[PDB]
C-alpha cells in the first residue's frame, strides 16, 4: 500500500505526541481534517480539541470542512485561543479582585518592555499591550503566569482539551514553547504539532 | 461528584425546607403530604421539558403569587481527580468558578410572578459562591447546563 | 407600521421563496401545496408556543438537515408620527437602529441542526441592516420579540 | 365626600407638570412612591417611566417598597441612567465604530480639564476622566451632543419614556438641568422636582 498510506497508517493509529516535519505543500491541510475527523470519531468521551492556526481564515477553511457540531471545539488562532480561553475568564482569578476583567486588545500603541510596569499598564491604563523586543510576547507570558497562579485555569484546561492541534510551529517564539511544553509536561496533554523546518 | 443539599422556598406545598443529600436517596412518607412535588422541584432545576413551560398560579405556596419561588442545589466537587462527573461540571462553566471556593458549587433558580401577562418567568444561575451568582450562558432554546445534566423520569 | 417581505428559505416545502407582502394578505392555492406551512413559518417566527419546541428533522427540505432554515421578515416603518405600533416596536429594540437606515426593520430566525442530540435550536436576531443582526436579548424562557408581537392564531 | 376627598380627587388625578413647594425629607418617600404607585395602576398602555436618586441605599429602598414590576420601570442613579439608556447603545450610532461599547468609569487617576483633551483620550486610551472644577459634568455633556446627533435616540426616548421622577434637586449642575430642559421642551417628558425651602 506503499509509503503515502503507510505513514497515513502510522499517523492515524498512533496516539501519542506527534511531530511532524514536512516539506512545502503536500497536504498538510487534508492530513489536518483526516486526523481530527479520526480523533472526534475515535473519541466517545466529551473531550475537545483546540485548532491552533495563525491566519483566522485557514481555520475558517478547516471549520467549514468540519461543520457544525455540540461538543465545543474551539477553531481559531493562537491569539484568540489565549484571549478566550485563558486571560478572559482568569485574569480576576490569578491576579486579585482589583485587576479588571474586560479589556481591549490592542498592541500597537505600547512597547513597554517590563513586566512589573506591565502589569501597572494592564491594572491602571486598562489596557494590554507588548513588549518592544519581537523575540519575547507580553501576552504568553501573562498566560504562563496565570496557568502558574491560578488553579482554576488548570483545572479548566485538563479538563476541556484532551488534544491540541498546533499549525505552523516555526513561526513561534520561546514563549510559546515554554507554555506549550508547560501545558504538555504538567497537565499530561497530548499535543500535536506540525509544520516544515526552515524553507525561509 | 456528589449532591450535598437542596433548599426549597414558596413553592407548592414547602414555605422553606432545607434538606441534606447525598448520592442514592429515597423519600417517604404518608399520602397527600407531598412527595411528589419533591421531585417535581429537580425536574424544574434540571430538566428543560418541564422549565419550557414556566410556573402558573398554583405553583405557589397558598396561591399568593406574590413571593419569590427560589431552588437552590449544592455540589461538592472536593474530589477533582479520579473523577470525571467533576471534569464533566468543569469544562461548561468555566469562569464562575474561585480557586478560593473551588470545592463547592451552587445551581440556582429563582422565579418571579409577572401578575399582567400571568406568567412565572424561570432564570436559571449557578455560581462558587451563594452571593453572585451569575446567569447561565445560552443561546436560542437551550443554555449550558442542559449540555451537563440529563434527567431520565420514570412512572409507570 | 407595515409588513413588507418574507424570505423562506430551506423550510419544510420551500427552498427559497420571497413574498411581497401587506397587512390584510390572503393566501390561496390547492391541496398539499404549502399553505398551513406557511402560516407555520409565522407561528415559528412570531408566536412562542410554537417556537419553544425547536425543529425536528421533518422541518427541513427533503430531509436534508445540512443546509440552515433561514426565515426573514422585513418591516417598513416609514411612519413614526401617527402610529402608535411604530412607538411599540421602536421602545423595545433600543440597540440596532440606525438613522441612516430609519425606514427598514428586519426580524430573522437562524437554525442549524445538532445531529448528536438530534435537535434544531432556533436563534432569533433583529437589525436595520441585512448585514449585522445581532440576537435578541432575552432572560430565561422570555425574549424581546414576545413583547411586541401578541398571535392570535383561529383554526376551527 | 367633602374637602378631603376634593383635595385628594385634585392632588390624585393630575396628569401634568407637577411641581411641589416641599421640604426635604420629612416622608416625601411616602408620597413619591405613594404617586409611584399611584402612575402604574392608572396606566394601561406600553409607555414606561424613570426614576433618578443620588444614593444607592434609597435606591435599594425605594426597590424594596415597590417590589418587582414588569413594565420596564428603571429606578437608579443618574450616571446609571445616562449610561445604560443614553450612552452606551447610541455611542456607535453617533460617532462611529471606532468608539468602543463597553466601559468602565475610573476617575482616581486623570485629572483632565478640557473636552478636547478629554475626546482624545477616549480616542486614545479609551478612558475617561473627572475635570479639575468639580461643578462639571462630562458624561451629561456627552450625553446631551449624542442626543442631539442621533435620531434613533430620541426615537426610543420618545417611543418608550414617559415621565422622569427627580430626586435630590438641591445639589446639582447645569448641564444636568440643561439635559433635562432638553428632555422636557421637545420630546416631552414631565418633570417631577422635589427640592428645599431656603438653602439647607
Ligand atoms: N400550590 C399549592 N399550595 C398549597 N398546597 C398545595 C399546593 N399544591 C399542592 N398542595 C398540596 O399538596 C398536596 C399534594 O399531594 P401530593 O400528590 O404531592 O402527595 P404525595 O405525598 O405525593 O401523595 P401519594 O403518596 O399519595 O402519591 C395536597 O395536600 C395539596 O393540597
Ligand atoms: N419536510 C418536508 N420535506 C418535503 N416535503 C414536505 C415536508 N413537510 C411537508 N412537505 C410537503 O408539503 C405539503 C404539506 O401540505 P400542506 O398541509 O402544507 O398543504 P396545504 O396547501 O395547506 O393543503 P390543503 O389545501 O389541503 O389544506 C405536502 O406536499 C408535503 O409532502
Ligand atoms: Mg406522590
Ligand atoms: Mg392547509
Amino acid at each position: 500500500m506503499i509509503e503515502d498510506e503507510m505513514s497515513r497508517e502510522q499517523i492515524i493509529k498512533d496516539g501519542g505526541n506527534i511531530l511532524v516535519t514536512a516539506g512545502a505543500g503536500s497536504g498538510k491541510t487534508t492530513i489536518l481534517v483526516s486526523k481530527i475527523e479520526a480523533d472526534l470519531k475515535e473519541n466517545k468521551t466529551h473531550y475537545s480539541i483546540a485548532a491552533v492556526t495563525f491566519t483566522n481564515k485557514a481555520a475558517k477553511e478547516i471549520e467549514g470542512r468540519l461543520g457544525y457540531s455540540s461538543r465545543g471545539n474551539f477553531i481559531g488562532t493562537n491569539d484568540g485561543f489565549v484571549e478566550s480561553e485563558i486571560i478572559r475568564p482568569f485574569i480576576k482569578d490569578a491576579f486579585g479582585n482589583d485587576y479588571p476583567d474586560n479589556f481591549t486588545a490592542e498592541y500597537f500603541d505600547n512597547q513597554f518592555a517590563s513586566y512589573d510596569k506591565g502589569l501597572q499598564v494592564l491594572k491602571y491604563q486598562n489596557i494590554l499591550g507588548t513588549y518592544s523586543n519581537p523575540k519575547k510576547n507580553f501576552k504568553f507570558q501573562l498566560a504562563l503566569d496565570i496557568l502558574k497562579k491560578s488553579l482554576v485555569a488548570r483545572q479548566y484546561i485538563f479538563s476541556k482539551y484532551f488534544k491540541i492541534f498546533i499549525d505552523e510551529y516555526q513561526d513561534s517564539d520561546k514563549d510559546m514553547h515554554n507554555l506549550f511544553m508547560y501545558l504538555k509536561d504538567q497537565l499530561k496533554i497530548k499535543l500535536f504539532i506540525v509544520g516544515d523546518p526552515k524553507q525561509s | 461528584m456528589k449532591f450535598s443539599n437542596i433548599t426549597i422556598k414558596n413553592f407548592r406545598n414547602f414555605e422553606k425546607v432545607n434538606i441534606n443529600l447525598d448520592n442514592k436517596n429515597v423519600i417517604f412518607g404518608m399520602n397527600d403530604i407531598g412527595k411528589t412535588n419533591f421531585l417535581y422541584a429537580l425536574r424544574f432545576l434540571l430538566d428543560k421539558e418541564i422549565r419550557k413551560f414556566g410556573f402558573n398560579k398554583s405553583d405557589y405556596h397558598k396561591h399568593d403569587t406574590s413571593k419569590k419561588i427560589e431552588i437552590i442545589l449544592t455540589l461538592d466537587l472536593s474530589n477533582y481527580e479520579k473523577d470525571e462527573d467533576t471534569k464533566k461540571l468543569i469544562s461548561v462553566v468555566k469562569g464562575a468558578r474561585t480557586s478560593a471556593n473551588a470545592d463547592v458549587f451552587y445551581i440556582a433558580l429563582e422565579s418571579k410572578y409577572d401578575d399582567k401577562e400571568l406568567y412565572g418567568n424561570i432564570i436559571l444561575k449557578w455560581g462558587s459562591e451563594l452571593d453572585n451568582l451569575i446567569d447561565i450562558p445560552g443561546r436560542g432554546n437551550i443554555n449550558a447546563l442542559d449540555n451537563v445534566f440529563k434527567v431520565i423520569y420514570i412512572n409507570p
